[PDB]
Order: C-alpha cells, then sequence, then structure tokens
C-alpha cells in the first residue's frame, strides 16, 4: 500500500501550449445545496484559484470562461492570456445567482468557434463545468462533437456527483479516443484537485502532426516616470515595456504588442515550461529496514526520522523519503516539497 | 432491469409500508443489499441515501487492485483462484 | 504603562549619556527605538560623517516621515543626539556616547552587560530558576495587583505598591487592592504591569545606595548579556547587586539559592526586554493552559482556568463558584460595572480580551478574523471582529458610569486668515488628527502633531 | 509653537448646563469658554466636576428603579 | 520582526579558486565569509532573536554550518554560539574538500545549496507558524571566468525563482570577482525582488549588506541600490550561441533559437517539423 | 380567522360560546369549544353543564386544548372524571405554567412528542433573523420631574407618552415603510395611542377601533406599503387575528404577567412571508429611561435573548432631530402633553 505516481511521467511531451476555456454553469441545479454556499459560490473561487495557478503553470496559454444560465450558452471573457479580467468576470457572476438549466450543445458550438482563433500551436481544450441532469440541444449534438474530434479539439469535462454518458462519450471522443478525463467531485477539495489536475499539462498519448516552428519576441524594460506613456492602452503609465521590433511600448506584462504581433514572453513562459516537460522521478519513503542513513534529512534539516524500538512507534516508517537517481534520502514533508513547486533536487543537483 | 453489466449501478426505490415485511420475498442477491438499517427509510432521507448514491457511486472509483476479487482479470485469477475452489 | 521611554525622556542629558557609555545599554536601547529611527541610528553609527538633513531627506520614499518626525523628536527627548545647526540645516550626529556605545555591540564588543555574563555551568535551565521567579512573580502579583494569597517573597515589592502606586489598596496597612494605577497596570498585558512597577523599585531606591545609572546599567545588563556563571551575583552594581539581590529576594532576578550565586536564565527579564512568549512545584504547562471567557450570548463558558488568572477575571465578572473547569460568571452590563465604579475606566479591558486570556477564545476568534486583509478589498463585510457587539455593550455602560466625555490635546489660535485654518482641517482629515474644527471661532483642542509639521515646512 | 493646556468638558448642551453649574460651586475653576459645546477647564478639579455630579444624581433620584 | 536569512556561501573549486588568480592574493574568503558573518550577528541583532542557517557548496557536494546538521547521531554569547557552530562546522566543512569535491568542475552545487536553502527556508517557515519570519536568502558567487553561463543548471536556476515569488522569501545576488554579470543571476534578483551587487570583492560586504541586503527582509520600507540595468533579453540560442530578441521556439521541444535551424528537427528534439510551416518561416 | 381555508367543517363544529346558541348534543363529528366553556365561572347559562353531561354519555376520545395555561388545571381533573375521555391534546404554548399542580397535565394525557422551539420558527424564514430592540428614548426635565414626585403605577402612562418615543417610532415609520417591510405598535392606552398617529397623517389601530376599519387599516397593512405602521391596544390578546410581524414596537412593558409577556412576545411575532432586508423581523421596545420602565423593560432585555432572540439595543437614529413631524420634539412640549396623559 503505497499511493505515488506509479514509475514516472516519462518526459517526451506535455501541452504547455494551450487554450484551456472552462465553461461554467449557472443553472437552478446549481441553486440545489450540495457544497458549504451554495454549488454556485464555491466554483467560481476554486475557478478563481484555478486562473491563477493555470496563468502560474502554464504563462505561454491563454484562457476562457462560458457560463450557461436559462439554457442558453453564454460567454463572460474571451480566450485571453489575461488573468485580472477573468477573475472580474467571474466576481459578477459571483455576485449573482443561478436560474435555469445549462445548455450542453450550445456551449460545444460556442466551442468550436471560441477556439478557432486560438493558435495551431496552442493545444485545443475546453473544460466544462456540467453538474446538472440534463442539457439543452438544439440539434444534433453528436455532429458536432463528430466536428471536435475531426478539427482536433480535445475535451476535458469536469462533472458534479454525477455521471452522464453524453459527458462521458464527449471526453472519450474529442480526446484521440481516450476515456480518462471523466473525473468527477464530491467535496470541496474534491472539486478542486480537478481543477489543479486541470492546471497541468493533460498527455495521454501525443500523436505524429505537423509541427509549427513559431516565431516570438522578447520584452525591453523602462525605466520613465515623468514621461509615463505606453501604446498598448494609451494611458499614464509609469511603466512598461517594449518590443524589440516595433518600438511599440506596452505596460510592464507578457501582453503582445499590437504592432507588428508577435508573441512576448519575458522568463517566466519559458522557465514555467521546462518543469513541466521533464519531470523526476517521485521520491518515494524508502524502507526503514533499506534505509542507511543518518537519523536527520538531507535537503533540508530534519533530525525526527527514527522512533528507534519504541513497539509500534519503530517498525513503523520513516522521514526518509529518498529520490531514486540521486540517492539522497529526505523526509517526506521535505521531499513533498522537492516534486511540488521545484524539482530542485539537493543531491541530484549537488554532484 | 436497471442493470446491464457489472458497471451498471443505480437505486431502485420502492415504496410501500408493508416492504417491511416482503424483506423475505425479496431475491437473495437483492436482499441481502436490504439490510435491517434500510427498512422505514424517510423518502427525503432516500433523497439524501440517492444523494450519498449519486456522489459515491458516480466516482470514477477504478482501483483496479480491488477488481480481481470479483472481476477476475484476463485469464490470469480464474485459472490461478480457481483451482483452489474445485476442492 | 508608565511609557518609560517618556520618563526617561525627562531626566537630563548627562544621566542619559551615562547610560550610552556601556555598548549592551546601547544594543538594548536600539531594540526599543522606532524602526525608522533604528534605520536612522546604525546609517549614523557606521559612518560618522556630518550630513545635512536634504541628503537624509533624498534616502527615503513618499510619505511616512511621520515615523521620522517622532523618531528625531523622540532622539532629541532622551538626548540621544545633539542638533547641531551648522549651515542652517539640521546637521544630525548621534551623541558621542550613543554613536561609540553601539560601535562595540553591534561589531561583538564588550558592553558591560553583554561580556559581563560568565559562560558555566548553567544549571538553570529555561525551566531552571524561572518557576520560582514566575511563582515570586505570581506572589507578587496576588500581593501587588490584588490575589486571594499575597505569597510574594519581595517586602520590597509591597512597600512599593503602597507608596509607589503598584497596588491599588491600604498601602499603610500593607494590602493590596485594585485602584486607578493598578487597573491601568494590570490592563496592561506585559510591559504595562512590568514597566509600572519597575519605575517605583527605581524611583523610590534611587538617591541612597540606588544608583540610578547604576541599578539601569544592571537592569540592561542582565539584558546584555546572559549571566551563566557568576551572573547575578557579578553583574550587578552596588545599586544593581543589591537591586539583583532585592530582585533575587523579590522575584526581580532569577538568582540562584543564597542570595548569592550565578544568575538563572530566568525568563522574567527576557518578558521585559525582549518582550517575547511570556509562558515559563515543577509543573510548567503552557502556552494555553490560561484562558478566559467571552460569548454573543453573554455568557462565560470557561473549560481551562489558572489560580492567578480567575482572580483579574472575576475583579470585573461576577464570581459565584469554581469546578474542575467551569468558573460561573455571566457577561453583561452589570458585570463589567463591577470595576466600572471604582472609577476604572473599560478601555483596558477591551485590549486585554483580544490580547490575554484568548487562549481560550482561539477558536471563537477563529471564525472571527476570517483572514480579512488581502479579501478586505475582495469582501468588506466583517465577521464580527474586532467584536462591537460586546464593544457596544461596555461603551454604553461605561458611559453610564461617567456620563461625561472628556478630550484631550492642547488649544490653540493665531487662525487670524481663514485660509490657514481650512488648509490643515483638510489635510486633518486624511490623517484623522483634528477631533474637531470650526472657521469661526478658529480654534481647536487636539496634539502637536498638527502644529508641528505645518511648523516643520514653514522652518524648513 | 504656541499651546495652551488644559482640560476640556464636552457633552450635549442639556447635560453641558448640568455640568457648568457644577463647576460654578468650586469658584469656576473652568478656564474658559470656547462655545455652548466645549469647556476649557484646568484638570485640577475636573475629578471634582464629576463627583460633585455623582452627588446630585444620588441625593435626587436616590435610585429607586421602582 | 524577525527574519530567517539562510546563508549560501558557495565555495566552488570552479569558481572560488579562481579569485586569487585574479588582482592579487591579498586575502581569502574570510571577509566574504566574516563580514556575512558579522551581517549575520548584525540580522541577529537588528530582530529580537531571528533564527539564521550558513549554507555552503562544494563543485561536488554541499553542507551546513550553522544549523549544525546531525553527525554525531562575547557579546550576549548567541553570536558566539552562531559563529562557534560556525567555525566547528566550516573547518569539519572544509575539512570535506578534495579532489573528489573539485572533481565536478563541469558540475556546480551553488544549485543545489540554493536549492538546499528553499527547501530549509520552507520547512522552517512550515513548522514555525509562531512568530511568522520574512525569510530571505543571499548567495554570495565567486565571479571567475571560464564559467560565465553554464547551461545544464539552466533550469533550476531559473525555477528557484518561482519559490521566491511563491514563498515569500526574496533571494540576494551579490557577485564576488571579475566583472561578469552573471545574466541569470543578474535576472533572479529583479525577477524575485531582491538585490543584485556586483560589488568588487575585497570591499568589506558589510558595507553593501547593511545598506543594500538589509531592506528586503523584513521592512522595505526605503528605496534599495541595485546594481545596472535588468535588460529583458533572455539567454541565447542554444544551437547558435547568440543573444535573441524575436527568438525562435521551435516546438514543444521549447527551446529557443535563431532562424539557423534547417526549420525540421531542431539539435534539441527529433520532431521533425511540418515543411510548409518553415516555409512560412522562410517568408519573411 | 384561519379555520375557513381549513377542511373542518364550521357548521358541524359548533363554537361553543355559551351565550350565542348552536347546535349541541346532536353534532354528528368534531366540535370547538373552550374551557371557559368547558367548566369555569363562566357559565353563562346552563348549556355548558348540559355539553358537560353529554360528553360522559358519549365517549369522547380527542380534546383538542389551546392555551390552557390561562384556565386553572382545577377543572381539567374535574371534568376528566365525568367526562370518561379516551385520549387528550394539550397544544399549549408556555415552559412554565400555574397548571403544574399535583396532577401534570403531560401525564395526564401522555408524553411530549414535539416542543414549542421558538428558535427553530424565528429563523427559518416566516420571523428569521430577530432583530429585538429597546429605544431608550433620551430623557428630560419632566420625566425626571415626574419620576421624583410620584411612584405609583399612574405613572405608567406619563412616560409613555414621550415625543421622542413617537419621534423614534417615526424612524421606524419612514425606515420601514422605505423598506417594504411592516411596523407593528403595542400599546395597552387608549386615548394618548390616538393622539400619536393622527400627527402622522396616517391610518392606525388604536384602542376600540371598529373592528372592520381595523382590518381596512389592515387592509392597506400587509398587502399595501404606503401605510405601515399599525398600534396595537390591550384589544389584541386575547384574542385576535395576530398580525404578520417585520417590525413590532412595543410600548407597555408591565404587562402583567411574564407568563403572558411569552404568549404575547410568540403571539404578535408572527409568520412574515419576505425576506428581501437581511433582518426581515424587527422588534422594538420604546421606553423612556430615567424612568419607570427601567425595571420592566431591563425584564424584557433578559426576556428576549433568554427567549433565544437575537438582540440589539437601538438608541441612535439615523438622523434623529431631521426626521418630518418634528411635533412636541423640545422639552416643554413634552411636559404638556404629560399633564394631558394624568387624565388617563
Ligand atoms: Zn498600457
Ligand atoms: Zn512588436
Ligand atoms: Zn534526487
Ligand atoms: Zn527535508
Ligand atoms: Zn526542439
Amino acid at each position: 500500500k503505497k499511493r505515488t505516481a506509479k514509475k514516472n511521467i516519462t518526459p517526451y511531451q506535455r501541452g504547455i501550449i494551450r487554450s484551456l476555456i472552462l465553461t461554467l454553469d449557472c443553472s437552478e441545479a446549481m441553486l440545489e445545496k450540495d457544497l458549504r454556499p451554495n454549488r454556485h459560490a464555491m466554483i467560481i473561487q476554486y475557478a478563481i484559484d484555478f486562473v491563477h495557478e493555470f496563468f502560474d503553470q502554464n504563462p505561454i496559454s491563454q484562457m476562457g470562461i462560458i457560463i450557461m444560465r436559462n439554457g442558453l450558452a453564454q460567454l463572460v471573457s474571451q480566450v485571453s492570456g489575461n488573468p485580472q479580467d477573468h477573475i472580474d468576470a467571474l466576481k459578477s457572476i459571483r455576485k449573482q445567482e443561478p436560474k435555469g438549466n445549462p445548455s450542453l450543445q450550445n456551449a460545444l458550438e460556442m466551442a468550436r468557434g471560441l477556439l478557432l482563433p486560438v493558435p495551431a500551436h496552442c493545444t485545443r481544450e475546453v473544460l466544462i463545468v456540467f453538474g446538472s441532469l440534463s442539457t439543452t440541444d438544439p440539434g444534433d449534438i453528436h455532429q458536432t462533437i463528430d466536428s471536435l474530434v475531426s478539427e482536433k479539439i480535445r475535451v476535458k469535462v469536469l462533472g458534479l456527483s454525477a455521471q452522464v454518458a453524453i459527458c462521458k462519450e464527449l471526453c472519450k471522443a474529442t480526446n484521440y479516443g481516450d476515456e480518462s478525463f471523466y473525473k468527477i467531485l464530491l467535496d470541496e477539495t474534491h472539486l478542486k484537485e480537478l481543477f489543479n489536475e486541470a492546471v497541468t499539462p493533460l498527455p495521454v498519448n501525443k500523436i505524429n502532426k505537423g509541427f509549427t516552428l513559431v516565431k516570438m519576441g522578447f520584452p525591453t524594460r523602462i525605466f520613465e516616470d515623468t514621461p509615463t506613456f505606453c501604446s498598448c492602452h494609451s494611458k499614464l503609465v509609469y511603466g512598461g515595456y517594449f518590443c524589440p521590433n516595433c518600438h511599440s511600448k506596452v505596460c510592464s506584462l507578457p501582453t503582445v504588442c499590437p504592432c507588428c504581433d508577435l508573441m512576448l514572453i519575458l522568463s517566466t513562459h519559458l522557465a514555467r515550461s521546462y518543469h513541466h516537460l521533464m519531470p523526476l522521478k517521485t521520491f518515494a519513503e524508502v524502507p526503514t529496514t533499506e534505509k542507511f542513513r543518518s537519523e536527520d534529512c538531507f535537503s533540508c534539516q530534519s533530525r525526527f526520522p527514527x522512533x528507534x524500538x519504541x513497539x509500534x512507534x519503530x517498525x513503523x516508517x520513516x522521514s526518509r523519503y529518498r529520490c531514486e537517481d540521486c540517492k539522497q534520502e529526505f523526509c517526506v514533508d521535505c521531499d513533498v516539497f522537492i516534486h511540488e513547486i521545484l524539482h530542485n533536487c539537493p543531491g541530484c543537483e549537488s554532484k | 432491469r436497471v442493470l446491464r453489466g457489472k458497471d451498471d449501478y443505480g437505486v431502485m426505490v420502492l415504496a410501500d409500508r408493508r416492504f417491511s415485511r416482503k424483506r423475505s420475498q425479496l431475491p437473495k442477491w437483492i436482499a441481502q443489499g436490504l439490510s435491517d438499517a434500510d427498512l422505514n427509510l424517510s423518502t427525503d432521507m432516500a433523497i439524501s441515501n440517492t444523494k450519498q448514491f449519486l456522489r459515491t457511486m458516480a466516482q470514477p472509483t477504478d482501483p483496479k487492485d480491488q477488481e480481481g476479487v470479483s472481476v477476475w482479470s484476463y485469464e490470469d485469477l480464474i485459472k490461478h483462484q480457481n483451482s483452489r475452489k474445485d476442492q | 504603562k508608565h511609557s518609560v521611554t517618556q520618563y526617561l525622556e525627562e531626566i537630563p542629558q548627562q544621566v542619559q549619556n551615562r547610560l550610552y557609555t556601556s555598548p549592551a545599554t546601547c544594543l538594548a536601547i536600539y531594540r526599543i527605538l522606532p524602526p525608522l529611527a533604528k534605520f536612522f541610528i546604525m546609517a549614523m553609527v557606521f559612518n560618522e560623517n556630518e550630513v545635512p538633513l536634504l541628503d537624509l531627506d533624498k534616502w527615503v520614499n513618499s510619505n511616512g516621515k511621520l515615523q521620522f518626525q517622532n523618531a528625531i523628536k523622540s532622539m532629541k527627548s532622551l538626548h540621544l543626539l545633539i542638533p547641531n545647526k551648522s549651515s542652517g540645516t539640521l546637521m544630525i550626529n548621534l551623541n558621542p556616547t550613543f554613536k561609540i556605545s553601539l560601535r562595540n555591540a553591534l561589531t561583538g564588543g564588550e558592553v558591560q552587560n553583554s561580556f559581563g555574563v560568565v559562560v558555566e555551568e548553567n544549571v538553570v535551565s529555561l525551566d531552571l530558576l524561572d518557576e520560582y521567579s514566575a511563582n515570586k512573580w505570581e506572589t507578587i502579583l496576588h500581593f501587588m495587583v490584588g490575589t486571594p494569597l499575597a505569597k510574594i517573597p519581595s517586602e520590597k515589592v509591597l512597600n512599593l505598591l503602597k507608596h509607589s502606586k503598584l497596588m491599588e489598596e491600604v498601602n499603610s496597612t500593607g494590602e493590596f487592592k485594585i485602584t486607578n494605577e493598578g487597573f491601568q497596570f494590570l490592563l496592561q498585558e506585559i510591559n504595562s504591569q512590568l514597566w509600572t512597577l519597575l519605575l517605583q523599585y527605581l524611583k523610590m531606591i534611587e538617591t541612597s545606595k540606588m544608583d540610578l545609572v547604576d541599578v539601569l546599567h544592571f537592569i540592561f545588563m542582565l539584558g546584555a548579556l546572559e549571566v551563566g556563571k557568576a551572573y547575578k551575583i557579578d553583574a550587578l552594581s552596588e545599586t544593581q547587586r543589591i537591586m539583583l539581590q532585592d530582585m533575587r529576594d523579590y522575584g526581580l532576578v532569577f538568582q540562584k539559592h543564597s542570595n548569592d550565586s550565578i544568575f538563572y536564565p530566568t525568563k522574567l527579564a527576557l518578558m521585559l526586554t525582549s518582550d517575547t512568549k511570556t509562558i515559563r512545584g515543577l509543573k510548567n504547562q503552557d502556552i494555553p493552559d490560561g484562558s478566559l471567557i467571552v460569548e454573543t450570548n453573554f455568557k462565560i463558558y470557561s473549560y481551562s482556568n489558572s489560580p492567578l488568572q480567575i482572580a483579574v477575571l472575576s475583579l470585573f465578572v461576577h464570581l459565584k463558584a469554581r469546578f474542575v473547569n467551569m468558573v460561573l460568571g455571566q457577561i453583561t452590563r452589570e458585570s463589567i460595572r463591577r470595576a466600572l465604579t471604582n472609577g476604572i475606566t473599560a478601555d483596558q479591558i477591551i485590549a486585554y480580551l483580544e490580547t490575554h486570556a484568548h487562549p481560550q477564545m482561539r477558536r471563537l476568534a477563529e471564525e472571527k478574523l476570517e483572514k480579512k486583509l488581502e479579501l478586505d478589498p475582495n469582501c468588506k463585510e466583517p465577521l464580527q471582529v474586532l467584536p462591537p457587539t460586546v464593544v457596544d455593550q461596555i461603551r454604553l455602560w461605561q458611559l453610564e458610569l461617567d456620563r461625561v466625555i472628556t478630550y484631550e490635546g492642547s488649544l490653540y489660535s493665531d487662525f487670524e486668515t481663514s485660509q490657514e485654518y481650512n488648509l490643515l482641517s483638510k489635510y486633518a482629515q486624511d490623517i484623522g488628527v483634528l477631533l474637531w474644527k470650526d472657521d469661526k471661532k478658529k480654534k481647536f483642542f487636539i496634539s502637536k502633531e498638527g502644529n508641528s509639521q505645518v511648523l516643520d515646512f514653514a522652518k524648513r | 509653537a504656541r499651546a495652551r493646556k488644559g482640560a476640556l468638558v464636552q457633552c450635549d448642551p442639556s447635560i453641558k448646563a448640568l455640568i457648568l453649574q457644577i463647576d460654578a460651586k468650586m469658584s469656576d475653576i473652568v478656564l474658559e469658554e470656547l462655545d455652548d459645546t466645549h469647556l476649557l477647564v484646568n484638570p485640577s478639579k475636573v475629578e471634582f466636576v464629576k463627583h460633585e455630579l455623582n452627588r446630585l444624581l444620588s441625593k435626587n433620584i436616590y435610585n429607586p428603579m421602582d | 520582526s524577525p527574519s530567517l536569512l539562510t546563508v549560501i556561501i558557495e565555495i566552488a573549486p570552479k569558481l572560488w579558486t579562481t579569485f586569487d588568480e585574479e588582482g592579487n592574493e591579498k586575502g581569502s574568503i574570510i571577509k566574504v565569509l566574516e563580514a556575512l558573518i558579522v551581517f549575520l550577528n548584525a540580522h541577529l541583532a537588528f530582530n529580537s532573536a531571528n533564527k539564521v542557517a550558513v549554507i555552503a557548496a562544494y563543485s561536488q557536494g554541499i553542507k551546513y554550518l550553522y544549523p549544525e546538521s546531525t553527525s554525531a547521531l562575547x557579546x550576549y554569547r548567541r553570536f558566539r554560539n552562531v559563529d562557534e557552530t560556525l567555525v566547528e562546522e566550516i573547518y569539519k566543512l572544509f575539512e570535506l574538500e578534495k579532489k573528489q569535491i573539485e572533481q565536478n568542475s563541469q558540475r556546480s552545487t551553488l544549485a543545489g545549496a540554493m536549492s538546499a536553502g528553499l527547501t530549509y527556508v520552507n520547512r522552517i517557515s512550515k513548522e514555525s507558524v509562531t512568530t511568522s519570519l520574512k525569510s530571505r536568502l543571499l548567495v554570495l558567487t565567486c565571479g571567475s571566468g571560464s564559467s560565465k553561463d553554464e547551461i545544464f543548471q539552466y533550469i533550476p536556476i531559473m525555477n528557484c525563482i518561482f519559490s521566491a515569488t511563491k514563498m515569500k522569501c526574496p533571494i540576494d545576488v551579490v557577485k564576488i570577482g571579475g566583472s561578469k554579470e552573471s545574466t541569470f543571476l543578474q535576472q533572479t534578483t529583479d525577477a524575485t525582488n531582491g538585490v543584485y551587487l556586483h560589488v568588487e570583492s575585497t570591499e568589506g560586504l558589510i558595507q553593501y549588506l547593511a545598506t543594500a541586503m538589509f531592506i528586503d527582509p523584513s521592512l522595505r520600507p526605503i528605496i534599495v541600490k541595485p546594481n545596472h540595468g535588468s535588460v529583458d533579453f533572455r539567454t541565447s540560442c542554444y544551437l547558435t550561441g547568440r543573444v535573441v530578441a524575436v527568438g525562435f521556439i521551435c516546438s514543444v521541444c521549447l527551446c529557443v533559437l535563431s532562424i539557423i535551424p534547417p526549420g525540421n528537427k531542431c539539435p534539441a528534439c527529433d520532431s521533425q517539423f511540418d515543411e510548409h510551416v518553415i516555409a512560412k518561416l522562410k517568408r519573411k | 380567522q384561519f379555520l375557513q381555508w381549513c377542511t373542518l367543517q364550521p357548521e358541524n363544529c359548533a363554537v361553543f360560546t355559551s351565550d350565542n346558541k348552536e347546535m349541541f348534543q346532536t353534532e354528528s363529528g368534531l366540535v370547538v369549544s373552550t374551557y371557559s366553556m368547558v367548566a369555569n365561572t363562566r357559565n353563562r347559562s346552563h348549556d355548558s353543564q348540559k355539553v358537560m353531561d353529554f360528553l360522559t354519555g358519549r365517549e369522547w376520545g380527542f380534546i383538542i386544548l389551546d392555551e390552557v395555561h390561562v384556565v386553572p388545571a382545577a377543572m381539567f381533573r374535574r371534568v376528566v372524571s365525568t367526562i370518561a375521555a379516551h385520549a387528550k391534546l394539550g397544544l399549549t404554548a408556555t415552559l412554565v405554567r400555574e397548571d403544574d399542580k399535583i396532577g401534570d397535565l403531560n401525564f395526564l394525557i401522555g408524553p411530549k412528542l414535539y416542543e414549542a422551539n421558538w428558535m427553530e420558527l424565528s429563523q427559518k424564514g416566516h420571523i428569521a433573523n430577530v432583530q429585538c430592540a429597546e429605544v431608550w428614548c433620551p430623557m428630560t426635565a419632566e420625566f425626571y420631574q415626574e419620576y421624583l414626585r410620584e411612584t405609583a403605577r399612574k405613572r405608567m402612562l406619563l412616560y409613555i407618552m414621550n415625543p421622542t418615543k413617537f419621534q423614534a417610532c417615526q424612524f421606524l415609520i419612514q425606515y420601514h415603510e422605505r423598506r417594504g417591510d411592516k411596523i407593528i405598535v403595542f400599546s395597552d392606552n387608549v386615548y394618548a395611542l390616538q393622539e400619536y398617529a393622527l400627527k402622522m397623517g396616517k391610518p392606525f389601530i388604536y384602542g376600540s377601533t371598529p373592528q372592520q376599519e381595523r382590518m381596512n387599516i389592515l387592509q392597506n397593512f400587509q398587502y399595501n406599503d404606503q401605510i405601515n405602521t399599525i398600534f396595537l391596544s390591550k384589544v389584541g390578546d386575547t384574542s385576535i387575528d395576530l398580525p404578520e410581524a417585520t417590525c413590532l414596537i412595543q410600548i407597555s412593558s408591565h404587562y402583567g404577567s411574564r407568563r403572558q409577556e411569552a404568549q404575547r412576545l410568540g403571539r404578535i411575532l408572527r409568520a412574515k412571508r419576505r425576506n428581501d432586508e437581511g433582518f426581515n423581523a424587527f422588534f422594538y421596545s420604546l421606553v423612556s429611561k430615567d424612568t419607570q420602565e427601567m425595571y420592566y423593560s431591563t425584564k424584557r432585555q433578559a426576556f428576549l435573548v433568554d427567549q433565544g432572540y437575537a438582540f440589539k439595543v437601538i438608541t441612535h437614529l439615523h438622523g434623529m432631530e431631521n426626521i418630518p413631524n418634528l411635533a412636541y420634539a423640545s422639552p416643554r412640549e413634552r411636559r404638556e402633553l404629560l399633564q394631558e396623559v394624568l387624565l388617563k
């Protein structure tokens, strides 16, 4: 009995270039009380946490939000890479209470058009917050699902504590036949991990496709204060960035310059992808009988790691979760952080 | 009729007072599932009971290790275990 | 609290520079200097190059000079510097004793307290000699503050309670009751009780064998460096050793046995100087061992209690019975009124509840605070923090016990032209420095902070 | 830098009328009168202002609490 | 308002030894240590008993000095025990220095020690809920030639910046040696709001330490005094080595190159790009 | 008041009154009566005793009780023996009662099943968010002059007549009509209560009001929003139609005894099918301070919090001196009305 990653995520390809559009749902089903405040108020906040983390782990992507009220699919934020605008729309959604029922087919019709401006390199994905037990299809919903699979638009849905075949078929059909995106939620923590697992890339089997060699730029900082200006918003910007090509001022952000249309990234977009592409092997709990390490931690100083000859305390476990290749022991609290935010293994690096 | 395979699931609610006495007439596979704790429930509680059913059963709980006790994966656990059953 | 930093600024300049001569004392007073001054003190301590105030005005960012104004005013009030008007500017130079004192202490120096501590076999561990000091302090708490039993071994503690106003009871008869000085001292969480009573010990014994600077240097000496072996016996002057021996007998110092031994590391002086965890016949349970009672239903639910702790609570709540875990008491308008008749205004109990007796109010406030700092711009609905209903109950009751509201400040004049009164008033609203203003009478009753900064621009 | 220190006695006009009579009983210790709501008094005898106020409410009302 | 200053002073035979060769041999890293020691003493002095830590990095190993990791199983006298543990551990840490320490001259454990500091800070801040400490770490790097920009540890170093923003633990970088602006470190400070100070190695660091490394820990009320510009033109193309402003990112390979690659299967990944995809690139 | 919508039969359920005569000892079904009709000094004629005799020959199996506590229990045991009843049902209201004699009505009838959990019905939407208040109207000379001169109960209306109390009510008049709430005033007096709401110029409940007019006043009250203030007198209990309550104002604070207060507190504070405001059930106790009603009001202050309802104190209205109808605001005018109230 041990609950960790099985062997290792084989580092070959993961989806960093993406445009995931989550489709929320504000329906009278969400007026039914399942969560602590209600279905509607709670899910928004965990999507609010999802948005920042989604930008945190996939900063070269864009985000869009879709709501479903009164049997109609309604977008509140276009597919874009703006974290603050997405939250601002969700606040008004949070300010209001749900009514009606969700409309699956309209959202699927919305999803196809919405990700059409999404670039080829960005991996297509639409996230469905489907919680109710019925849809509203003004046509053949099997036709649009056939369009998304043919046009290579993978769909992962985040269902509530209910199981529907159409959503399961939708997940199976779009994701290259793979049926592994139908995890559902039953708790406050349970629904967040579905969002958190959507924050990370979702590889199952990458096919051989025509890969695109695309051109993107790196901006440069500014320092003027009294000459405060920017060519992106045309406001009193007391600090911003500049494209090396167009010389058109932009605020301090990864905002794409509106003059020559080349992608702008500072340091995070390349770096946040690098730790995603090649994950290390999980530091599994080294056996206490097979520890052969000193009574402390290695990455940090956690002297606690052995009860030693204390009945049901001794023969228990040990704070000695060691990395595989680096062969360095580490406490479970420490070794978890070793694979939580930054891999940065000490024994692996200290060589 | 509501269940098709092993994967199939769903609540089968029955609403009558005398169903308390007819626990004997229920089939043993169904009757075993009807413990003494499911007698004379409240339907709103049964709504909660199916609310919990909808919360628990709908989860994609596929441990794949507890399957083999009653799923007997392909041509492996049948030859391995049923030879012990020929006693 | 008697605000010793405002009392130490009243003592003349010669005795202030008397204290700065010890690098241990310079470090100890450095920890209590305001943080903006702390930056200024260390800055001028390192390079002793005279610089006009204009350049120092360039160093810092925008508004926030209120710390700067109070710091330099404090610096002059306690005369840690000497303002020298050379070129019409402020050539602020640190006091020669204070400037030189921090040189050693910051660079591993020989401060008389810092290096006077003797490293030896510290038989007095963290729990060594502190439990007796806490009990001796506990005894002086029952005698001075007023408790069921006054078992304090400090006879000078009781005497200082009467004449020095440490105990609000019959000083002549030897009793320690709760009075205006006692309520103010006990209202302070830690510093107010320690600072107010300690002043009586210094003020009373301050001329004959007292050694004002000598007793202070020894008190700063104990916090200057850990006494260890030969600490209390050694790191104590004629006034210090008598004070330390008096502290050893009176609970002021955690000395060893026989009234003459090494300084055991008691936590009482650490509590006064570092102002850190106040948790200490050999059982020392903390921190949440103590606790109090507060409720929206106007009923106290106590489950953890301490002997002296309930004595303070019962002074402002009706005491009926003590159980294994529960103490009977019902907080209402009547309950606070018990101490309100005695003249103790219901001001320091509000801070008392959220600072002490809260270890049993942890979960009750755990639904109060709700992390209303980052989400404060997001959500504006408080979850009852700080408690307004009990505040409404107390303020209504305290107002009844007074029926008159008195405000403190200083009246001003010379508002000849209407423009000057309005311009300061509007900015006063931004800072909340004006209690009330009127253009018709051109007079208001507030402190000097509004007056001082306007003249600062006028003068500079 | 001008400063004129003292104690301010302020309340609603009805209570203010009662208070001014109270201080008038001890040779009008009130230093100055700014207006109908604010009274500048020397902080020496303010405790006497409230103590005489305490007597008159107890002497007259006697707290019948009927 | 205590802060946790986790000292990470790297002693890399590749980087540390070359300091004697450049300029003149007028002293060792002892001032680099001792100015950091007293700055640790001064840091220990300003706040009310603010915990600290000292970590060093060989070229092929790491070890703590002040925290005094498990091996067995005057003035306030606390600055002594900080130094007493320091001088005792730094001796046995220096004692574990030989050819094996210098063996991995291509490798660098300074990234590991910086990783060690983040883990040590993370564990300390996790457990120390009482009296929360606004921790920050300071790394003094031996500015020396023959390794101006290494490429294999590029991934771990840029990831460390995230935690500094994530855990609110600013990384302070001081370059100690010749005028080689470490671009990864030149940008780590600005990205994590720390301090870059390519100070002269021999200069008594406390004057810089007390000025430019005293604002970040807990107060931050005043203008910091950084090094020169923080231009946002990132690393060079891996295939060629030329600094690029408008880069050419290949694919999920994520390597950003110049126009040098033939438009398919760059020498960083085995992915045959579409021929028409190269044609669009060649169309400009 | 309610039983018409109920499917029970009014013609068969002969309303026994002993003064108006209906059909008795002849009903084939259920009947509705009172304890006073059963056996008390309120035996207006021998008709009541004829019902009692028939209740023995007829084997009556169930008896529904409505507020037994007003009638002493001694008659309860006397009637039971002769009636030879099978089972009963005492639908009382008060936890503490005078009917705790040797024969407990609980064991006389049977074990209790459910308790009057008022915190459940005053928080679930009918009367949810009970904001009980006690208005301490600012004092003046004449109230202090009236307190010292006379301490008899004749003063009970000499502190009720406070013009600031009416103005404190007038804040609740303007605030709640602006909020679309319901305002209920409770005043056992008649003449001074009538003098109250003429000034604001609105229809209002008053002492010995014509019944058709008062329900017409109620017609504009809970159906219309322009008229929302109703001044219930002692004619309200017991008993009349207890109205839907959103803001209840009590002026009389003696109202002996405390057991009546628990019934009256539960009675007038009734279901309100409205949830726009966060506090959909206000309660206000307009009590003159430094007057006799200190003790009586402070009994209510402990009473509401002991009943479980949430409590507050409203002493500072939002702009008290700027509210309309500033009649009798000055201290001189208040004294003049106090002498007029001496007539009552
Ligand atoms: Zn802009
Ligand atoms: Zn551009
Ligand atoms: Zn490893
Ligand atoms: Zn660890
Ligand atoms: Zn590549």
